[PDB]
Order: C-alpha cells, then structure tokens, then sequence
C-alpha cells in the first residue's frame, strides 16, 4: 500500500544521500562499507575492472580527506547512480555462511 | 602456604594494633560547662559530647 | 653574481653535518646571551622601578 | 681518511657543547 | 610480518610528485585557508554548533533560577501577609 | 601566598617570545617534508 | 642483511615501529593525542620523580613538605605546578583520544579498546590519590567521601573501606598508602600503554573516513615524526601557558589549607576530570544506586563496541550520529558544570535530566540513528 | 639503501685502491668499445657533434690518469650530495621509498 509514503522516502533517501558527505569526495556507497570477514570476502570476488576501480576511488578519496579538499561540483558522484557492486557480491557470501551456520545446528 | 602468605600481605593492610589501639577507647566527663558541646577527634569522625 | 645570502651560508656551514652541528652549538650560545639580555630588558623595562633592581637604592650604603 | 676532518669537528662540537652547556 | 611489501594490490595507478626543495611549503596559504576553512566550518557549524548553543541557554536560565529561587529570598512566599 | 610572582612572570615572557619563533618554524618544517604529500597529483590509466 | 643498524640488534628492530611504520596519509589532528597521551605520561613521571625527592608523606609534613618544595627548594616550584597542570592536560589529552575512538569507530578494534579502557581507568586511580598527597582541605574531604562512597556495597563495603584507609578514617595509615600507590601506578600503566600500542600495531590506524588505507600508506619517519613533534610543541605550550601565566586557574580547588578533620568546605567535590561522574552519581537519590551508575558512566565504554550498529565505522559519513555524538559531548559539558554547583534544586533537576540524556546518548539514542542511516542508504 | 650508500660512501671515503680498480676498467671499457669498424665510425660521427671536433681517445688514458681518489671524491659530492633525486618505478612498487626518504639518502647522518 506504499505508494505516496515509499515514494517519498526517495527525497529524505536523496536529502540524506548528499547530506553524508562521501557523495562529495568521488566515493560511492559500496567503498564506504565497513571492511569485515564478509565484505573481505565479497571484495575478493570482485573482477579486476570493478575491484581496481574501488582502489582508486578509495585512493583519490583518501587522498582528499589528507588534503581537507572537496572534489568539484561537476565531479561528483549523483544518487541515481547507485552502484551496488559489492551488493550482488557481498549478499552471496553472507548466504553461503548463514547456511554453513544452519547445517551445524543439528 | 600461600593461604597464609597472602593472608598476611592482606593484614598488613587491614588496620594496625598502632590505629587499632586507640579505636574503641574513650571516657571524658565533668570537665566541660554544663550546657556547651565538646566535639572530639574519635575514630576521624567527631565526637560529640 | 654573488651567492644569496642562504648560498653563502649553505656552502660554508650547512653541506658537512660537522660544520652544521658547530653551527648550532655556538648559535644555541650567542643566541641565549642575545635572548635573555634582551627579553629581560624587556621584562625590566614594563615594571620600572617596581622590581628590587630598580630599589636597592633606598637602603644601600647610607 | 675524511674521518680526521670530520672527527676534528665532531671532537669541536662536544668540547664547545661542554663549554658553553655546561 | 612484513607490513609495507604485503599491504594490497594495486593495478595501474601512476602518481605524480615533486621534491621539497622544489617547492614552497605554504601555497597561497590565506587564500586557501579562508576559503576551505570557511567551507568545512559551515558545513560543520550546523552539525556541531547546536547542542552547544542549547548548553549555553541551559547555562544562562539555570543559573539566573539558581540566584533569583535563591536571592529571591522572599521568592517562595511573600513578606506582607 | 607565591613568592615565585615575579620569576614565573619573567619567564612566561621568554616562553611566549621562544613559542612565537618556535611554533612557526616548527610548521614550516612540517610543510617542508610533507609538501611532496600535499603537493602530489595522481593518475589512473587501466588497459581496459 | 649486512649492517643495516636496525634489524642488526634484535632490540632496535623493535623500534622500527616508530620510523618503518605504516601509516595512514589523511588522519586529522586528533590522533596526535596518543603521543601526546605519552608524553604527558613520561612528564608526569620525571616531574614526579623530583617531587617525590622532596616530599613527605606524613600528617604533619606532607602540607609542609609541598609547601617547602614550593619555597625553598630551587625551580621547585616549577616542577611541583608543571606536574599539577600537567595531570590537567593528561585528562585533557585522554577524552580528545576516547572522542576520537568514539567518533571514527577506532573502538572496532576491541582488543585496543579494553585496553584502552584499563589505561584510562588506571589513570584515573593514579589522579585520585596524588591529589590527596598534598593533604589539604580539598584533598583530605574528598577522599573520605568517595572512599566511603564504598561502602554502599552491602555486606562487605564496610570492612573493606577501613581495609583501605588502614584504620577508622584517613590518617598517615591512609596518607602513605597513597604515596605507594601514586608511584607505583604509573609505572605499571607504561607497562600497559606498551601493551596497547603492541595490540594496535597490528592491524595500524583508522582514518576519517573509516575505510582502510592500505592502498595509501606514508612513512612515519618523514611524516609523522615532524607532526607529533609539532603537536608537542602546542601541548607544551598549553602546558607552559597554563603553569605560567595561570598556575591556579584550572586547579579550580584553592584550598591551601591543612586539613582540618572537622572543618569542612560545603563544597566538596574533584576535580574537572571526575566531575562527569560526580553529577552522574548525585542524580541518584540511594546510595548504591549511585555507587553502580557512577562505575557504568565510565565502565560503560566497553559496551558502545557491541552496541554499534551501522555498517560504516566511521561516523564521517553520517549525519545523524554526528548530531548525537556532539549532544553528548555537549552534554557531558553539562555535568561537568553540574560539578560545581550547589546541590539544589536547580541543578539537580537538571543534572538528572543530564545523567539520562548521557546514558540514552550512548545507550539509546544512537544506536537508533545508526540502523536509520543504514536504512536511509538502502544499506 | 646500498645503492645511496654506495654514492655517500664514494663522496666522502673513496680510497686510492678503489679508484685505481675503477680507473683501469674505463680504460678497457673505453679501448674494447672501438673494436670493429660500426664501433669506431660512431665514435667518430656522434664525437664530433658531442663533444665537437676531437677525437679525445689517446687524451683519455691522460685525462684518467689525472684521476686520484680525492680527485673522484670531489667531483662526486657536487652531483650526488644533498642532491635531489629524480626517481622513477614501474611497480611493484609499493615498497619503494618515499620521495623524502630518497631524499635524505644523499646525505649523512647515519644508515
Ligand atoms: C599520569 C600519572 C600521574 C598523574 C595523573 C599524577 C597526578 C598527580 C596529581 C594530580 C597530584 C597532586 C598535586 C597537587 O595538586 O598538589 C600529584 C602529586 C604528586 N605526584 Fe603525581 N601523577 C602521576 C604520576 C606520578 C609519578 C610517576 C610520581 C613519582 C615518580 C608522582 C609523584 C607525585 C608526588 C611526590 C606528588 C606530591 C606532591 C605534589 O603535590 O606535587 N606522580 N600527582
Ligand atoms: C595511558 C593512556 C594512553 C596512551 C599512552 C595511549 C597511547 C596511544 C598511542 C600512542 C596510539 C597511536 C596513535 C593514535 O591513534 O592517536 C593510540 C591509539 C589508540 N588508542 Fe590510545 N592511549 C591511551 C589511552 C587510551 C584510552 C583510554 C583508550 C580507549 C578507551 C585508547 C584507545 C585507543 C585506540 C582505539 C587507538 C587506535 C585508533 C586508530 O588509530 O584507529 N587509548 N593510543
């Protein structure tokens, strides 16, 4: 029944998305995870284009927080552009372990 | 033995037969106006009479 | 054509860490007479004649 | 070789540290 | 172990640096400072400043209570009855 | 009350005027070494 | 290898942590509070070292002896309120450290963090009983009634606050004890911080933007030597600055005065680092109810790692936390000002609005936002 | 790190033997090189663009026989010493020493 409200939620989601400021330094969403045993994993399943990819990224980001400059307003990364490359990648990994934790129940 | 080797460390902590001489011990009387209040030193806490 | 100050400098006393390190041993020295001399010039001059320096006169020798 | 030069100013160095530090 | 040989991989990135005898330590300095030290300020200002100004009331009223409940001797209570 | 009054006066003089000589050359060194760092630009060429 | 000096001795490669090092580039400011949160370690200890070549610890003396370090002794003086502001500024420097960890998620590093929080706690021992040396008014009265804040507990409390004060109240017994105690604190907590920076060393440095940095990493010889000696340069300052031009200013306490076992300040209370937990355990009208909620305000760090809840470690990148991370903050400004006030009505409404805000900031609050920020990200 | 030390150590400690080894090698180097006839007519041709118009070969054995070890100790530290680096890598290059590291290589305090 999520048609006015859900519909909606896309402009605190959009507010929301510029307010965090990662938006601004040329990062998008999946580099910003907190590395842990899944996402480790799922980033080592990424193919050499994705995974050089959020190696640079991570560089020309880590380079600009060192430096306290913000990227270009022409250069930034835009919402509707949500990439969720390790999302594909990091589900699956967390699937494999909640099923290996399942079979050893009993 | 090592019971009565820490237990031991342990008093030497727990309160001197110096200190432990003096606490429980005290009389005064008479010797002050019928009608003040004679704060004593009695176990760090005042004493009052 | 003539070195920059710094050049000069730079090619009589900084090139061997021997010559740089005397360097700064005598500099630490002059530099803390120049300092002190001065800065407590300073120091005596913002509280004329508040300071026993400036006092003893009263009673000394008669 | 270099080193009497240098340890000619490094023996410099201590004796006016000496000196003046102490 | 080892931690600089051994930290990540990394494909195809080129850096490009210079040395520090080639260059200046303070790069237009005010300039850059005003403008970037204004520019993160107010982008910090609204998420850091509120709860501080909100102590500050707090501060201020707390304090006048404190005196007048206080010197407000006949605060409570009136005199004349 | 503190005896020290004047001596402890005397010397925040000589600390202030040392620190001002101190913290700025102090920061330049700081600039001097990192400026590669700062100064550095960078590059990403892929095969791809 | 073949003279290469530092993996030569086996002893100097293991000082290779300081110059080899693997270091993050971007890393605010913050973070020269660790070094800084050792220098002070190694000030405290030398100017303690002295003190305590001048110092008695008797009823009688210990007044005098300060008092006599502070006089007669030469640059005594400097040494003796360079080593009382200096405590300030530990403080100062610890809750810029444990604001970092809070603020970047450096508490993810759990094995840290608990030793962290063994670090703080144990200066925080080492605080409350050097204060109580100088055996003035202040000092005297505020061990008695946080000592006796002990005796809450039910069955024991009672014998073992008279264990610790060596007799029925706070006489040379106690006074000694402290002495011992101060001394030999600080030497075992070096032991700890080694331990923690061991831990720390191997996993390296988060940064603000709580992603790793692996695929940039400096040398922390060329670079962070410089910065920390840098940051030395302005804690000193703060330090000399303080001690010179201000001497008493922060040490809010002016009680100068031998310690009278009757007489008493009204106003009792520690100092600006224990406030904090001061205001937190008045809010409780029982005594042990106080007692177990002011061990949680500080017991309570080593919860927040198994309470996070978002998926960034750092807080850099959301808004939300942000806002309630500086609440707190502000909000534990606002206990400290409780500290010193009177307990009346007035404060102690509000210290206990406080004493609940601080424990949902960290208890409640936050962890909240973190799922919502997730949820806002899709995450 | 042995490479730089190599350049210090030649600045500030060469020893005559040591020069006197190397001094003999530039002489077969430079006597080896000009046998064949492709050999000596690129000597020849590029010779006369370099470094003008002569044909410094029997000069050289001279000119090498000036050197001495204080003679290469000198004209080593003008280049080498306290001289900035200009340093290339084409990775792994993740260990390669930091732009300042490099740097202080060519002087010494220690290492
Ligand atoms: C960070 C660890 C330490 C901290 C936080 C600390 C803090 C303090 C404080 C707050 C005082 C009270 C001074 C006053 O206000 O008069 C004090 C006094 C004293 N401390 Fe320290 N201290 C530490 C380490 C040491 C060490 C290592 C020694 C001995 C080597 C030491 C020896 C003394 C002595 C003898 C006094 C008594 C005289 C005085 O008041 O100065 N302390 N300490
Ligand atoms: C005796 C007091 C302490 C000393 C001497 C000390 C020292 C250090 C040093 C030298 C560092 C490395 C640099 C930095 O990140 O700033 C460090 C890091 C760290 N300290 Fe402390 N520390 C102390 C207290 C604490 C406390 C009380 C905690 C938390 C409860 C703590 C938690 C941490 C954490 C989490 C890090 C790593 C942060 C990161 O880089 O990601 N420290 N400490």
């Amino acid at each position: 029944a999520v048609s006015a409200s859900s519909r909606w939620l896309e402009g605190i989601r959009k507010w929301y998305y510029n307010a965090a400021g990662f938006n601004k330094l040329g990062l998008m969403r999946d580099d910003t995870i907190h590395e842990n045993d899944d996402v480790k994993e799922a980033i080592r399943r990424l193919p050499e284009n994705l995974y050089d990819d959020r190696v640079f990224r991570i560089k020309r980001a880590l380079d600009l927080s060192m430096r306290q400059q913000i990227l270009p307003k022409e250069q930034w990364t835009k919402y509707e552009e949500d990439k969720s490359y390790l999302e594909p990648y990091l589900k699956e990994v967390i699937r494999e372990r909640k099923e290996r934790e399942e079979w050893a129940k009993k | 033995a090592a019971k009565n080797v820490v237990s031991q460390f342990v008093s030497s902590m727990s309160a001197s037969a110096d200190v432990l001489a003096m606490s429980k011990i005290e009389i005064k009387l008479s010797d002050i106006p019928e009608g003040k209040n004679m704060a004593f030193k009695w176990r760090g806490k005042p004493l009052f009479v | 054509v003539a070195p920059t100050l710094t050049a000069r400098l730079y090619s009589l006393l900084f090139r061997r860490t021997s010559t740089f390190a005397l360097t700064i041993v005598v500099g630490a020295l002059f530099f803390e007479r120049a300092f002190d001399q001065g800065a407590d010039a300073i120091y005596e001059h913002i509280n004329e004649g508040k300071l026993w320096k400036h006092i003893k006169h009263k009673y000394e020798n008669k | 070789r270099n080193w009497v030069p240098t340890a000619q100013l490094w023996g410099a160095v201590g004796a006016v540290g000496l000196v003046s530090a102490t | 172990g080892r931690q600089f040989g051994h930290l990540t991989r990394v494909r195809h990135v080129i850096t490009y640096s210079l040395s520090p005898f080639e260059q200046r330590a303070f790069p237009h300095y005010f300039s850059k400072g005003i403008p970037n030290v204004l520019r993160r300020t107010r982008a910090c200002i609204l998420r850091v400043a509120p709860p501080f100004v909100a102590f500050y009331l707090v501060y201020t009223w707390g304090t006048q209570e404190f005196e007048k409940s206080k010197r407000k001797n006949p605060a409570a209570y009136e005199n004349d009855r | 009350a503190e005896p020290e009054h004047d001596h402890r006066k005397r010397m925040g003089l000589k600390m202030l005027l040392m620190m001002g000589l101190l913290l700025p050359l102090v920061y330049a060194m700081k600039r001097h070494k990192w400026s590669v760092l700062k100064s550095r630009k960078l590059a990403y060429r892929p095969p791809k | 290898m073949t003279n290469i000096r530092k993996s030569h001795p086996l002893m100097k490669i293991v000082n290779n942590a300081f110059i080899d090092l693997p270091a993050p580039s971007n890393i605010s400011s913050w973070w020269n509070f660790g070094s800084l949160l050792g220098i002070c370690l190694i000030l405290q200890i030398l100017t303690g070292l002295f003190l305590a070549m001048h110092y008695t610890s008797d009823t009688t003396t210990a007044f005098s002896s300060v008092t006599h370090i502070c006089r007669d002794v030469n640059y005594g003086w400097i040494i003796r309120y360079m080593h009382a502001n200096g405590a300030s500024m530990f403080f100062i420097c610890l809750y810029m450290h444990v604001g970092r960890g809070l603020y970047y998620g450096s508490y993810t590093f759990l094995e840290t963090w608990n030793i962290g929080v063994i670090l703080l706690l144990t200066v925080m021992a080492t605080a409350f009983m050097g204060y109580v040396l100088p055996w003035g008014q202040m000092s005297f009265w505020g061990a008695t009634v946080i000592t006796n804040l002990l005796s809450a507990i039910p069955y024991i409390g009672t014998n073992l606050v008279e264990w610790i004060w060596g007799g029925f109240s706070v006489d040379k017994a106690t006074l000694t004890r402290f002495f011992a105690f101060h001394f030999i604190l600080p030497f075992i907590i070096m032991a700890i911080a080694m331990v923690h920076l061991l831990f720390l060393h191997e996993t390296g440095s988060n940064n603000p933007t709580g992603i790793s940095s692996d695929v940039d990493k400096i040398p922390f010889h060329p670079y962070y030597t410089i910065k920390d000696i840098l940051g030395a340069l302005l804690l000193i300052l703060a330090l000399m600055l303080l001690v010179l031009f201000a001497p008493d200013l922060l040490g809010d306490p002016d009680n100068y005065t031998p310690a009278n076992p009757l007489n008493t300040p009204p106003h009792i209370k520690p100092e600006w680092y224990f406030l904090f937990a001061y205001a937190i355990l008045r809010s409780i009208p029982n005594k042990l109810g106080g007692v177990l909620a002011l061990a949680f305000s500080i017991l309570i760090l080593a919860l927040i790692p198994l309470l996070h809840t978002s998926k960034q470690r750092s807080m850099m990148f959301r808004p939300l936390s942000q806002c309630l991370f500086w609440a707190l903050v502000a909000d534990l400004l606002t206990l400290t000002w409780i500290g010193g006030q009177p307990v009346e009505h007035p404060y102690i409404t509000i210290g206990q609005l406080a004493s609940v805000l601080y424990f949902l900031l960290i208890l409640v609050l936050m962890p909240t936002a973190g799922t919502i920020e997730n949820k806002l990200l899709k995450w | 790190f042995v490479l730089q030390g190599q350049w210090m150590r030649l600045c500030t400690s060469a020893t005559e033997s040591e020069v006197l080894r190397g001094k003999n090698l530039l002489r077969n180097a430079l006597v080896s090189h000009l046998d064949g006839t492709t050999p000596v007519c690129e000597d020849i041709g590029r010779s006369l663009l370099t470094y003008g118009r002569r044909i410094p070969l029997a000069e050289w054995e001279s000119r090498i026989a000036e050197v001495d070890a204080r003679v290469v100790r000198e004209v080593c530290s003008k280049y080498f010493y306290d001289q900035c680096p200009a340093v290339a890598g084409f990775g792994p290059i993740e260990q390669l020493p930091d732009y300042n590291r490099i740097r202080s290589g060519m002087f010494w305090l220690r290492f």
